[PDB]
RNA sequence: CACCAUGUUCAA
RNA sequence: GCGCGGAUAGCUCAGUCGGUAGAGCAGGGGAUUGAAAAUCCCCGUGUCCUUGGUUCGAUUCCGAGUCCGCGCACCA
RNA sequence: CGCGGGGUGGAGCAGCCUGGUAGCUCGUCGGGCUCAUAACCCGAAGAUCGUCGGUUCAAAUCCGGCCCCCGCAACCA
RNA sequence: CUCAGCACGUUUUCUGUUUUCACGCGAAAGCUUUGAGGUUACAGUCUCAGGGGGGAGUACGUUCGCAAGAGUGAAACUUAAAGAAAUUGACGGAAUGGCACCACAAGACGUGGAGCGUGCGGUUUAAUUGACCAACACGG
RNA sequence: CAGAGGUGAAAUUCUUAGACCGCACCAAGACGAACUACAGCGAAGGCAUUCUUCAAGGAUACCUUCCUCAAUCAAGAACCAAAGUGUGGAGAUCGAAGAUGAUUAGAGACCAUUGUAGUCCACACUGCAAACGAUGACACCCAUGAAUUGGGGAU
């Protein structure tokens, strides 16, 4: 039997989210030369952003969220952000044909020591009364609408911890004051942050993580049934 | 006998030297991207009576949020548009008629 | 009789089935949201024994019985489901066996969670198979 | 075997024409899971609709026209 | 999208 | 001549460790079909290499021996 | 020449019960499908096992003498 | 703030890539300020190529090339048409809509196997006196 | 954990020494999807991520300057797709030759699995395209209505 190895494990979130524990798993019993605590402490987890802040509304329903594991406190998985990312069901539905599509890649380093890659895609729109065949964009326009974006997440999140970047990734509070600052360049249908990674991670500090996780939320399952 | 004026391709005399191929979408074939038939699908994951199984044991999907679909962007051999019936023969006189917007 | 984990009977626990639909052979594989964990794996070629069946919607329907069969074991009341035809430089579309595999899990009641799409899809492509004449019928 | 009643007569299908669509209401015994649930099968010889059918493996539903 | 090659010489 | 494996219908081959043979495949029929190949369903068919001790009952347990493989032997 | 190999249905080749109208592919026949031919399908025919003897209940096989075909060798002064 | 900014709306105008639309033109297909128009009412300027189909872009000569080759480029001989655009038809293992038990389907009852009757072929014979779905119990 | 692959059906091929699948990652080389169109740029070949750079190019604006400097061209020059060649790199994917499957009466083909040269870069060579708009260049006159790209001007 494969099942009669398999000791269940459970996955925390870091504090920013409503669902701490999200997406219970498993793996093996250690046999003694191999534990589960290494063999866990780098597996990335998968979660919908709208099963996690529990306040949809069709924003956060098509973003999901990675994390990376951390630490091991017994059956917790203290995970950490790997990544975000717009889902593809709703970034193909985002284009339309006679508009342009702009895709910046803005390099950030965090005061943390995170460093990540955000990948905003925008989209212009035609105006109201406009009766055009096409609104596409000048070249000039649409590097200055990369110039901005590049030089206001360069600020915005280099100042900032990684708890509060993944709090100004989530709820778009940068997504949309930077919709607002680049509207008056070209006109934008859209501008959606559309996947974050990080790339590269400081050196493992065990107090910043328990730091980020607030109170543990304490699973159930080293146990009797 | 010219059998149309831009000879089967959306390139002008003047304006492209070339534009480089793209494959077929079943067959493989490198024919120009202007020339290659061009359908944007916006297909359905499942039929809706295998959707509305499925959106019965959902706890997400309803009414209220729909499911979601596929949008790929078919690019056909002139070869393959034929065979697989996406374009057809028309009339001499109707081959003028041209489709600017999704009917 | 049940190697499930340690909640109440109300509970959903959640895997992730991948269902690999090709033209050929159809794949409903269950993991556990990290991918790093693997509950079953069962093909629609297993289930006939002509080749030209194991793609056939049928096919993929008794697979995907026998998942939820084993799953219904493991202790995994839900699914999410990541759908995938081939992608990569070949035919993007989604072959026969996949619209009936995922109803054949919601009929057997398995609760499904968010239904996505994650064929690869490239930004720019490599070389496809076949010449520049493509493959002649 | 479920017994269904036939509510829609769909067309006469296949190459010779022999076999016939149809459109059919499972008739179950409405405290069921799977009462008033309606099925789009393929029914092999002569079919008029309110006319009933038993079923073998009601799961399957046939790939119209 | 299984396989499906050919029909002597003038003349009417 | 030492240890390992192989012997089971025409071909092919897994065995319940001492309670009776199985699938694979070929050979005769209906089905598919308008005519195919493939696919299906249906009726052949092996004293289970030779011997014993014959455990309630030996393809299965066990003692020799013929046959066939590999890797090893070796002073009339 | 010594020595070595084989003669088998019209063609080319097999043949381990010592033995199946001896087997295989092709061809020849007779019927189909086709407007017609080929392909294809359903059938049936055709062997002095080169020849003479001998072993044997039984010989293509086993032992021979012959007729052919085809090579290997055919040496050193 | 790449900000006295960006996009749009109505209208002018120059340059570019085009489209369905007046003359006119063309053997026609078609072309049409983007000419194939302004041409027997035949002259704005310059330039390159062609002279029935072949042989043949061959042979020789020469110049380039590492080579493959490239540029230049004949003749003997041979032929009564080769072509071009359209029309009408016939045909498609091209779409599309129909139909038919001399088509299938779902079936029936048989023919092909046997014996005989009769017609046809062949073989015989002194002689065994049209037709080959739409010939063969037919020329009553 | 028991098959994947591939096809019209298959079989070559991979697989209990763990294939296929799933997750994160790494390496290497190509290539820049959708947006991408009767759109732009370029003398033609041709050119599609981004950012920092180098020299240019046309159009437009102008009451700037110049003052016939022009048009077109034997000879002569420099570019010129892909394949090909030489010398070094690279070698991921596709893949002439070749090899195995299969289909076939035959299959030297199409189809499947592979696989060499090539594909890609540097520096040389070649100069052979349906190099097309099957339409030489420069001027002139030329009716109409939607649009479109860049510049300028009115509101
Ligand atoms: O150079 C132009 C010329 O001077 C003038 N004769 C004009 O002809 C038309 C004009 O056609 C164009 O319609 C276009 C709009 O769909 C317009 O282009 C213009 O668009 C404006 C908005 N972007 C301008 O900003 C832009 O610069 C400009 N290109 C016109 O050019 C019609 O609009 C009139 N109704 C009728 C005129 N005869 O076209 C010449 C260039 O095409
Ligand atoms: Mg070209
Ligand atoms: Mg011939
Ligand atoms: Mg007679
Ligand atoms: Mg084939
Ligand atoms: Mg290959």
């Amino acid at each position: 039997e494969t099942m009669a190895r398999k000791e269940w494990y459970d996955v925390v979130a870091p504090a920013n989210f409503e669902k701490r524990q999200f997406a219970k798993t498993i793996c093996n019993k250690t046999q003694g030369t191999r534990i589960a605590a290494d063999v866990l402490r780098g597996r990335v987890f998968e979660a919908n952003l709208a099963d996690l802040n529990q306040s949809a509304g069709e924003e956060e329903a098509y973003r999901k969220v990675r994390f990376t594991v951390q630490e091991v406190q017994g059956r917790n998985l203290l995970t950490q952000f790997h990544s975000m990312e717009v889902t593809t069901d709703k970034m193909a539905s985002l284009l339309r044909k006679w508009c342009t599509t702009m895709e910046t890649t803005v390099e950030v380093k965090t005061a943390d020591g995170y460093t990540m890659r955000l990948f905003v895609v925008a989209f212009t729109k035609p105006q109201a009364n406009q009766q055009s065949r096409n609104c596409y964009a000048k070249q000039r326009l649409v590097k200055w609408l990369r110039m901005r974006i590049t030089k206001m997440i360069k600020r915005r999140l280099s100042k900032v911890q990684i708890k509060e970047a993944v709090s100004l990734l989530t709820r778009n509070v940068l997504s949309d004051a930077l919709v607002r600052r680049c509207n008056p360049i070209l006109p934008l249908r859209e501008l959606r942050i559309r996947k974050v990674r990080v790339v590269r991670t400081p050196k493992f500090d065990a107090q910043a993580l328990l730091s980020a996780h607030g109170t543990i939320p304490a699973s159930v399952e080293a146990d009797q049934r | 006998t010219t059998k149309r004026r831009n000879h089967g391709r959306s390139k002008p005399a003047h304006s492209r030297g070339r534009v480089k191929p793209i494959h077929c979408f079943n067959c493989g074939r490198l024919t120009p991207k202007d020339k290659a038939v061009g359908r944007f699908v916006v297909r359905r994951m499942l039929d809706a009576a295998s959707a509305r199984d499925v959106a019965e044991a959902s706890p997400v999907y309803g009414a209220n949020f729909p499911m979601p679909k596929l949008y790929m962007k078919q690019r056909f051999c002139i070869a393959c548009a034929i065979h697989s019936r996406t374009v057809r023969a028309r009339p001499v006189g109707n081959r003028k008629i041209r489709y600017t917007r999704k009917v | 009789k049940a190697y499930g984990p340690n909640v109440k009977k109300g509970d959903l626990v959640y895997g992730v089935v991948h269902i690999y639909a090709s033209f050929n052979d159809t794949f409903v594989h269950v993991t556990d949201t990290s991918g790093r964990e693997t509950y079953v794996k069962v093909t629609g070629g297993m289930k006939v024994k002509a080749d030209r069946d194991e793609s056939s919607p049928y096919a993929a329907m008794m697979a995907a019985q026998d998942v939820v069969a084993r799953c219904k074991e493991c202790g995994i009341n839900a699914l999410h489901v990541k759908m995938r035809a081939v992608g990569g430089v070949r035919t993007k579309s989604p072959g026969p066996g996949a619209q009936a595999a995922l109803r054949a899990l919601a009929r057997a009641g398995m609760k499904i969670g968010r239904i996505e799409d994650v064929t690869p899809i490239p930004t720019d492509s490599t070389r496809r198979k076949g010449s520049r004449r493509g493959r002649r019928l | 075997a479920q017994v269904g009643l036939i509510i829609k007569v769909l067309g006469r299908t296949g190459s010779r024409g022999n076999v016939t669509q149809v459109r059919v209401r499972l008739m179950a015994e409405a405290g069921s899971p799977d009462y008033n649930r309606t099925i789009v099968r393929n029914v092999k010889g002569p079919c008029k609709e309110n006319d009933m059918l038993s079923l073998m493996e009601t799961e399957r539903e046939a790939r119209r026209l």
